[PDB]
């Protein structure tokens, strides 16, 4: 399963989305500013894409 | 009837209910999402919200502090689960908000408050990759103070040889904690490293959920309350232990289990840490 895309560090967080959907359709996917503390909870359906202050990917997306 | 959850037993915390110590007494701030204080199996004594417009931390509007405090406190009677230590005085310090993000100056004014308001214990389960200078400097004066300082390690798993353990859990001067299962295998998502101090349970977990629900989750969120709940536990016994003897106790009477890179020093138990004369199971 792939669970990790760190070709997406760079791209659009709309860019992000559209990849992380087509692999994982059902995730629930959430965006945070990067540089932000989040809770430790480990949820299988979550990927979390953190943005920089431009909304492009800032952190390798991984389910979590 | 009440269930005590395996996590629970597994940490061998029903050895120091026996004995008749369960946190009493024992100020444990719980700095994350809120606490749900409606709930009937908490007991809230407490709080304070660093979130600008959510300014009410005893409504958690994302459940997960509401699940951590149950691993620490949730109410010895004849409803949902066990607590850790569930005679301990919890409370909610709200630093994230709903949408499970906080700022670190939310984070870093949570522990300030914790060190003003003389709390013993500080259950953080939350992290973050980067650290900053202002946030070591929070953690190290709350450790300073006298508080025993306990988080998550990250659920980052493995990355070859480099360590994945996040902040706050990352700094020497607080303990980060590693989840295993039942088994005391190392659950895939655990963080790795040097920093990784001790094991707690931390996979299908059940505790409290907002709205008197109960629900398993895992994660090393999980694991971090149990080892908190313990810090508790052994002041209980204790009361004048200081944070340097409560954190040696832990670290020097875990089970040990494999390679401390991927185990840290095992898995905590709390009855041989409430002994006087420590060593390892
Ligand atoms: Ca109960
Ligand atoms: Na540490």
């Amino acid at each position: 399963m792939k669970t990790e895309w760190p070709e997406l560090v760079g791209k659009s967080v709309e860019e992000a989305k559209k990849v992380i959907l087509q692999d994982k359709p059902a995730a629930q996917i959430i965006v945070l500013p990067v540089g932000t503390i989040v809770p430790m909870e480990y949820r299988i359906d979550r990927v979390r894409l953190f943005v920089d202050r431009l909304d492009n990917i800032a952190q390798v997306p991984r389910v979590g | 009837a009440q269930s005590v959850p395996y996590g629970v037993s597994q940490i061998k915390a029903p050895a120091l209910h026996s004995q008749g110590y369960t946190g009493s007494n024992v100020k444990v701030a719980v700095i994350d999402s809120g606490i749900d204080s409606s709930h009937p199996d908490l007991k809230v004594a407490g709080g304070a919200s660093m979130v600008p417009s959510e300014t009410n931390p005893f409504q958690d509007n994302n459940s997960h502090g509401t699940h951590v405090a149950g691993t620490v406190a949730a109410l010895n009677n004849s409803i949902g689960v066990l607590g850790v230590a569930p005679s301990a005085s919890l409370y909610a310090v709200k630093v994230l908000g709903a949408d499970g993000s906080g700022q670190y100056s939310w984070i870093i004014n949570g522990i300030e408050w914790a060190i003003a308001n003389n709390m013993d214990v500080i259950n953080m389960s939350l992290g973050g990759p980067s650290g900053s200078a202002a946030l070591k400097a929070a953690v190290d004066k709350a450790v300073a103070s006298g508080v025993v300082v306990v988080a998550a390690a990250g659920n980052e798993g493995t990355s070859g040889s480099s360590s994945t353990v996040g902040y706050p859990g990352k700094y020497p001067s607080v303990i980060a904690v590693g989840a295993v299962d039942s088994s005391n295998q190392r659950a895939s998502f655990s963080s790795v490293g040097p920093e990784l101090d001790v094991m707690a349970p931390g996979v299908s977990i059940q505790s409290t959920l907002p709205g008197n629900k109960y629900g398993a989750y895992n994660g090393t969120s999980m694991a971090s309350p149990h080892v908190a709940g313990a810090a508790a536990l052994i002041l209980s016994k204790h009361p004048n232990w200081t944070n340097t003897q409560v954190r040696s106790s832990l670290e020097n009477t875990t089970t040990k289990l494999g390679d401390s890179f991927y185990y840290g020093k095992g898995l905590i138990n709390v009855q041989a840490a409430a002994q006087h004369h420590h060593h390892h199971h």
